[PDB]
């Protein structure tokens, strides 16, 4: 395919170029070797025995200059093995950051980390453990067929005549043994994934008293599926040992025939000498080579997934907003239409958020939420429409104004392994330390210090001390504050059980006092009281618009929304009177 | 090792017959070659009469034997793997619905989907495709060896040259390499961590700077300089000259040593004609033995996990000769080293809610998870109405005992029966009920499909919806005794208020056993019991634990500002 | 009313380069000590921009990148002013230097509130 001259590193083109050439002349003076062995032979014995080694002289001549050509195609392959397995692994490093992180689905992530981790010394002895096996045993067949034209054409074209046809056949054998083990793996998930169904639900089935009726119906389904399997199996391999039946039906077949259909040819016994060296290395390192063969195009193929679909974002650096830098700018949604797929996530969004003020988004988790945040911060981008900080498309920002003109503080807290010091700095690692501690104290990360025998110097991976998920929130808060992005968006997530995080978003929010245009997702009437704007979002559209005091005199979603958070905060298990019978509020 | 052997100790027999019977096929695929040259050298003695069709055919009475006999075994021997695999099956079922709830817990927190399959796989070719493909491909080059030895006998050993070139090579290999045979594997184990933070670290480099993107590199260059400073040096040059020892080379030593022909040998010429044909491919028949081997180790493996499953004790089923539970010197341990609940009585009231609290190592998840039977007590008893939980089955305890817990599975099938699960003959009236006392009726009226919209595989209702049905189920189940965990009323904050409603409605006319985490919900419990290091250290209402100054006061206070 | 915001400035005037000046801002009608305090500077025929603000806690400052190093804010809670501390006065910094409070907390739209500012003209 197309995915080794991918995989083809630059100023190497010429050594593979050669290679392609001088791996092809082994095959030309293995083919002549093979010739050779019908008049040596013929002469050795057959009639007039022993003729002092004359083109033994003749084979030594070709088998030594095929080891001259072949102690460089490995040693070459060697080198040009590792070249592409440097510059492979390279290249997907390189790409991943730039790939729109709606690409990043969990199975393409598990094939991304297949491709950079598992494909070492594969790609290594890539070319010399199966390129150059099998593109010479490929074209061995043929290259006898043209270095036996020489010495009889009705023998030679018939190799040319036959070789086409037993290729079909193993390239039908190898497509009934690759059909075959597709219903194999099929039947087999179809086996386990009822084991796996009544293992998940084993609390429900219990507690339901199912237990003992999927019991049956799952015994008897895979009893059932294993009648199906047995009848499979009468009809299938009568057919796959019929193939290696074929290998040898065709070396008795005609030396069975050039033996009585002949008689004028008794030194013909290393015609069927001759056609033997034609098939040893047929299917037997073709049988041998088809279990590496997908083993390792596949490889090449989960390997094509990152560079063949990059999917990377547009990001043309037209821009880098030099006009009032470090101002906090407007927020403009132009007809932003969004979808992941097929589901439509924003069904054209129209709004203009005003510079320096604060946004809560709210609605009944339709993602769109989340989606309105990632099209600002730029981790995706809108299928249809613009977003504009200061009247400047998002989209036509230079990835280094791109990247600082948003700050973002997820729903997770994305920390890395290090220091507790090191997380924090990543939002900016030359800012001066009066900012970094000003950062973290807003955060209140300075009261996880005091139980921190290191301090910030504490690290916080698994080699060292462990981190709740309110603490790592709030070192998530201030390495965002740390950033000194004019805009600030926070994906809320805080811990219910961390008076503190939830008081540093707080703080994050109304005591920051650098100017930023800040919108959040939030759920908590804390953390949306302090806002000047809500949007209310629902499938897709944005239903309600105002201020706080506006949008509950209006008696609307964000009204009934505000009194039940209300009420929530207020719950006690037992404490509603036994009223719910004419209400259910 | 032993799990694996004592789970194919049914499969001895069957399968020492499949490595003698495979024995004999592969020497019977390898008899159209003896007896070629036979024909041939027939010929040489003059013969050529009339009837040399016989040894013709008696060469396709022998291909078609060892296809007929290798097409049989292998039918018969993937049919013994079916019956050994589906009796298997049956005994994991069984095996999955006696083992303790509380052994599902997290045990699959990942898709085990492919892990399972992928030990089927190699339990499958562990079983039929083992066997004979080992032993094929090492009575196949030691019976033309033995042949060939017997035919020249310096022409034998005159093949008995590359061969040693090459092993003791890749001896002086795997001493020459020395610290790189250990490091390749690790090295290949931890390298695929860093892959995995650099894939998790992404939304991350395009919003702050980060070092991720330098601190995974750094991780990949010194791993490809790993093996490329022990896989060029001492391979680029000495496997470069003994992977061309092995093609081609055979036949031309052959034949420098078929020169002394019958001048010094004094052999008959067609004496190397098994040389001939045999020899040539002897380099490659003796390198495949170690892929046969190789997929035995793998399938053991599976083996043993297999059996360990099968090992795992289960819930011991005990004799016995208004929900009130009574704890009666309660302790359990998972382990069989480290305590988790030190001695606890404590008795629920009918009626009554009682409150579970304490800081970390308290043990409240899991002394909760005893009621429910998800594991049994080490020491003590726990009964319910006088009759202990050990001495119940799974549907005596489960009427009486319902639990809503974190994760609540869904079932294949419609909204109905998922609401139904715990009596699916009750109408749909009452799934109403129980739907609109778990404030999810409007939810479910609102889709398309409504009650008979299919849960289980995708579904267009979120985890917080996903609680309210498993909710409105445990409501239908109606049972005297519910443990609760209050973690399941924040688990979703954009629909934890309706979640909270419909724990108002489950909590009612039944003994309630709550996992507190936020002491603010508990206030108006009926009991508060306050555990620490699994003991018990405070009980009482709300206020009496405040006025005590004790644990409950600290907790509290702690809970504020 | 009686708890009307009012904020006035003063401090300014013509000063050579290189130079130093401190600037005031009485503020009347909220504790700055609630709210956070910001410095506006703007020349005639532009749009404004922040020069440095100070947090309601007191601790966290920023400056703009034209400034910093150069102009300081500090806060005197006794006093309920603002003052601004700039000194290597460039010819970049003539303008006009306002004081900001905004009413936020209150579930409402913020209000901005602004003084009459005081030039500041530098020469070189
Ligand atoms: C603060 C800025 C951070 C913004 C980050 C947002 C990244 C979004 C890229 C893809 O991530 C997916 O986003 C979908 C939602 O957008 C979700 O899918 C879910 O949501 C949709 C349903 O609305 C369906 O398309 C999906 O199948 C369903 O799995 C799901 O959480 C997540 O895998
Ligand atoms: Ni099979």
């Amino acid at each position: 395919i197309r995915t080794l001259l991918r995989l083809v590193p630059a100023e190497k083109r010429g050594a593979v170029a050669g290679y392609a050439v001088l791996t092809l002349l082994s095959v030309l003076l293995r083919a002549v070797g093979a010739v050779l062995l019908i008049p040596l032979l013929a002469a050795l014995f057959s009639d007039t025995p022993s003729d002092a080694w004359l083109w033994l002289g003749w084979l030594t001549a070709v088998t030594l200059a095929g080891w001259v050509t072949d102690t460089n195609t490995a040693r070459l392959g060697f080198d040009l093995g590792f070249a592409v397995l440097s510059r492979t692994q390279h290249d997907m490093a390189d790409r991943l950051p730039n790939v729109a992180m709606s690409w990043f689905t969990p199975d393409n992530t598990a094939t991304a980390r297949q491709a950079i981790a598992a494909t070492g010394p594969e790609l290594a002895g890539l070319v010399v453990n199966l390129l150059t096996p099998l593109i010479g045993a490929a074209l061995l067949p043929a290259a006898i067929g043209v270095a036996l034209l020489f010495v009889s054409v009705p023998l030679g074209l018939a190799a040319l005549a036959g070789v086409a046809v037993l290729f079909g056949a193993l390239a039908l054998s190898g497509r009934l043994s690759r059909a075959a083990d597709k219903v194999a793996g099929e039947t087999n998930s179809a086996f386990t994934e009822r084991i796996i169904e009544f293992a998940r639900t084993q609390q429900a089935l219990r507690a339901a008293r199912r237990v003992e009726p999927a019991r049956s119906q799952v015994g008897s389904a895979l009893a059932a599926q294993h009648g199906a399997g047995l009848r499979l199996l009468t009809m299938q391999i009568p057919g796959q040992v019929l193939f290696s039946l074929a290998g040898q039906v065709a070396l008795i077949g005609f030396a069975g025939m050039a033996v009585w259909l002949t008689v004028r040819g008794q030194l013909g016994v290393p015609e069927a000498i001759a056609l033997i060296v034609v098939l040893v290395r047929y299917l037997e390192p073709f049988a041998a080579i088809a279990d590496l063969a997908p083993a390792l195009e596949t490889t090449r193929a989960t390997l094509n997934r990152i560079q063949a679909v990059l999917d990377a974002p547009t990001l043309p650096a037209g821009r880098r907003r030099l006009d009032r830098t470090g101002a906090a700018p407007s927020i403009e949604f132009d007809d932003v239409r969004f979808s992941y797929g097929d589901e439509v996530v924003l069904d054209g969004v129209s709004f203009t958020l005003r510079p320096g003020n604060t946004t809560a988004i709210v609605g009944p988790s339709g993602s769109g939420k989340t989606t309105i945040l990632s099209l600002i911060a730029g981790l995706q981008q809108p299928a249809s429409g613009r977003v504009l900080l200061d009247g400047v498309d998002v989209t036509t920002l230079d990835p280094e104004a791109r990247r600082a003109a948003v700050s973002v503080v997820f729903q997770h807290p994305y920390l890395f392994d290090g220091t507790l010091r090191d997380n924090v700095l990543v939002g900016d690692p030359e800012a001066d330390p009066d900012d970094v501690t000003a950062a973290m104290r807003l955060a209140r990360v300075d009261e996880l210090l005091d139980r921190l025998p290191d301090g910030d110097a504490t690290v916080v991976g698994e080699g060292g001390t462990a981190l709740s998920g309110g603490e790592r929130q709030r070192v998530s808060i201030a390495r965002a504050l740390l950033k000194p992005a004019p805009v600030l968006l926070v994906d809320e997530a805080t811990s219910a059980l961390d008076n503190a995080n939830e008081a540093a978003v707080v703080d994050a929010l109304t005591a920051d006092p650098r100017p930023r245009t800040r919108v959040i997702v939030a759920h908590r009437l804390a953390s949306i009281r302090h806002a000047d704007r809500v949007l209310f979002v629902e499938a897709g559209r944005v239903v309600e618009d105002g201020a706080i005091d506006e949008l509950l005199a209006a008696g609307g979603r964000f009204a009934q929304f505000w009194a039940q958070q209300q009420a929530a905060s207020e719950w006690a298990i037992g404490s509603t009177a036994r009223a719910l019978e004419v209400l259910f509020q | 090792a032993e799990a694996g052997s004592r789970l194919l100790a049914p499969l001895k027999k069957p399968l020492i017959v499949s490595g003698v019977l495979q024995a004999l096929i592969t020497l019977i695929e390898l008899a159209p070659f003896v007896l070629l040259v036979e024909l041939a050298r027939l010929l040489l003695g003059g013969a050529e009469a009339e009837r040399l069709w016989t040894l013709g055919l008696t060469a396709v009475s022998l291909i078609g034997l060892g296809a007929v006999l290798a097409a049989a075994m292998t039918l018969w021997l993937h049919r013994v793997d079916a019956r050994f695999a589906h009796e298997l099956r049956g005994r994991l079922l069984t095996k999955l619905s006696r083992l303790p709830l509380g052994w599902f817990t997290r045990r699959g927190s990942a898709s085990t989907k492919q892990l399972v399959q992928d030990d089927t796989l190699a339990l499958h070719y562990l079983i039929t495709h083992a066997i004979p493909d080992a032993v094929a491909a090492v009575v196949a080059p030691v019976a033309v060896l033995v042949y060939l030895f017997v035919a020249d006998w310096r022409v034998a050993l005159v093949l008995f040259i590359p061969v040693l070139v090459y092993l003791v090579l890749m001896s002086v290999m795997t001493i020459q390499s020395g610290s790189k045979i250990a490091q390749a594997p690790r090295w290949a184990e931890r390298m695929g961590g860093e892959a995995g933070a650099f894939l998790e670290g992404q939304p991350v480099i395009r919003i702050f700077g980060g070092a991720a993107a330098s601190r995974f590199r750094r991780r990949l260059d010194d791993y490809i300089d790993f093996l490329v400073s022990w896989q060029r040096p001492f391979v680029g040059k000495k496997t470069l000259m003994d992977l061309v020892t092995r093609p081609a080379t055979f036949l031309w030593i052959i034949l420098v040593a078929g020169v002394p022909l019958v001048v010094t040998g004094r052999m008959d010429p067609v004496n190397l004609l098994p040389f001939l044909l045999l020899g040539t491919t002897f380099g490659a028949r003796l390198l495949g033995i170690g892929y046969g081997l190789s997929g035995i180790q793998t399938g053991m493996l599976a083996a043993r996990r297999i059996q360990t499953v099968l090992d795992e004790p289960e819930l011991v089923v005990r004799d016995r000769t208004p929900g009130t539970v009574e704890l009666d010197r309660v302790s359990f341990e998972y382990r069989p080293g480290v305590p988790v609940i030190r001695d606890v009585t404590l008795t629920l009231r009918p009626g009554t809610v009682t409150a579970l609290v304490g800081p970390s190592g308290s043990g409240k998840s899991t002394l909760a998870a005893l009621v429910a039977r998800f594991h049994d007590v080490t020491q003590g008893a726990i009964r319910v109405d006088g009759r202990d939980i050990r001495t119940l089955t799974a549907d005596e305890l489960y009427r009486r005992v319902g639990f809503v817990l974190q994760d609540a599975q869904l079932v294949h099938g419609s909204v109905a029966e998922n609401i139904a699960l715990a009596e699916p003959d009750a109408g749909l009236e009452r799934i109403r009920t129980a739907a609109r006392d778990a404030q999810i009726h409007d939810r479910i009226t609102r889709m398309p499909d409504g009650y008979d919209s299919v849960l289980g595989a995708g579904s267009a209702l979120s985890g917080g919806e996903r609680q309210r049905v498993t909710i409105a189920r445990a409501i239908l189940a109606d049972t005297p005794v519910l443990v609760l965990d209050e973690a399941t009323a924040f688990a979703d904050p954009e629909s934890e208020y309706l979640v909270q409603q419909a724990i108002n409605r489950l909590t009612r006319d039944r003994t309630v056993l709550v996992i507190a985490h936020r002491l603010h919900t508990i206030t108006h419990a009926d009991q508060i019991v306050v555990l620490d290091d699994g003991r018990i250290v405070e009980v009482g209402t709300h206020d009496e634990l405040l006025a005590a100054g004790g644990r409950y006061r600290g907790l509290w206070d702690s809970g504020r500002y | 009313g009686p708890s009307q915001v009012q904020l006035v400035e003063s401090g300014g005037g013509l000063v050579q380069a290189g130079g130093s000046l401190r600037l005031s801002c009485a503020a009347s009608g909220f504790p700055v000590s609630s709210s956070t305090m910001t410095w506006y500077r703007q020349a005639p025929g532009k749009e404004r921009e922040w020069v440095a603000a100070i947090n309601s806690y007191g601790y966290y400052t920023v400056y703009a990148d034209s400034v910093k190093g150069r102009f300081t804010i500090s806060r005197d809670n006794a006093k309920n002013t603002v003052y601004l501390q700039m000194n290597s006065l460039k010819p970049e910094d003539t303008a006009v230097y306002y004081c900001n409070v905004k009413d936020t907390g209150q579930m409402r739209e913020s209000y901005d509130y602004w003084g009459q500012g005081t030039q500041v003209t530098v020469s070189a």
